[PDB]
């Protein structure tokens, strides 16, 4: 059958707000599993713009493209701990880099929703999609405690020390629900994957080393919740909260195992949704 | 060898 092309089958949304979260760049001894290295990359505050395009070609089927992107460089933090001494549990080395920027971040999520239950107030379905999320940081300056506190001091202000990028991609499955009572509307979504593929890239500028890691078959959990009010029949003002957790996977390391790549993130935004027609 | 650390020279 020929999909619905009526203007009212089409809805667009945009919101703005903030993204925050934390990533981990991990290294383990591939024999004992002993954690030898851990860099924690913080996303403290990044302004984002979030977009959504949704089309209902059929009553039971919605096609959706959504994502968000950083509006400018944001603030972050990085800490780098290393366990060089196999005998000792405490770390031998630590550097701290408060002057770490989140250069950019984004996410894209292309999905379908198959609506299986519906009445006047409630629509519920199964969703499946493809999603990718990327973050980029640059750590500059900072301080260090090396070789069990034998060497301590600071790195030169503004000098870039480590550059780091992560990306996670996956197909996911989920449950989506939509409640509408008069002018109030609530949407809730729960997403999951058991097959995340992750990559990262690390430029150690003071060692002229580039590291690359990749893992596959790791888990993801995500939620989306939004609530809003229709101020016209076609226009809804709303707020939205999202949470995503990319569990650590186990994979290989490259220098130009065993590596772990992980992330959690949150967004809080507010905006407007508009249905045509 | 120095894993992770900002500077190498682990000898
Ligand atoms: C495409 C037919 C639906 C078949 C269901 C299979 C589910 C697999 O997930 C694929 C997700 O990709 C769907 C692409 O979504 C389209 C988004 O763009 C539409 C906005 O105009």
């Amino acid at each position: 059958l020929i999909p619905n092309i009526s203007p009212d089958s089409f809805t667009v949304a945009a919101s703005t707000g903030m993204l925050s979260g934390k990533s981990h760049e991990m290294l383990y001894d591939a024999e004992t599993g002993r954690k030898i290295s851990q860099l924690d990359w913080k996303i403290k505050n990044v302004a984002i713009l979030k977009g959504d395009i949704s089309w209902d070609p059929y009553s039971f089927l919605t096609l959706n493209a959504r994502g968000w992107t950083s509006l400018a460089s944001g603030s972050g933090n990085m800490d780098n701990y290393d366990w060089m001494n196999e005998n000792q549990s405490e770390w031998t080395d630590h550097s701290s880099h408060p002057a770490t920027n989140v250069n950019h971040a984004n996410e894209y999520d292309l999905n379908v929703k198959g609506w299986l239950l519906q009445d006047e107030n409630y629509k519920a379905g199964i969703t499946a999609g493809y999603q990718e999320t990327r973050f980029s940081w640059t750590a500059t300056g900072g301080s260090y405690s090396y070789n069990n506190g034998a060497y301590t001091g600071n790195f030169p202000k503004g000098v870039r020390v480590i550059g780091y990028n992560q990306r996670f991609s996956m197909p996911y499955i989920g449950l989506a629900g939509q409640y509408r009572i008069n002018d109030f509307e609530l949407n809730a979504l729960f997403k999951f994957s058991d097959w995340v593929r992750a990559h990262d890239n690390d430029e150690h500028y003071m060692r002229d080393l580039t590291f690359r890691e990749k893992t596959s078959g790791s888990r993801y959990y995500g939620t989306v919740i939004n609530a809003g009010y229709y101020v016209t029949p076609n226009a809804k003002v709303f707020a939205e909260f999202t949470y995503s957790k990319y569990d650590e996977g186990k994979g290989g390391t490259q220098t130009i195992d065993a590596a772990g790549i992980s992330n959690k993130n949150y967004t809080v935004t507010a905006g407007l949704q508009y249905r045509f027609g | 060898k120095c894993p992770g650390r900002v500077v190498g020279g682990c000898k």
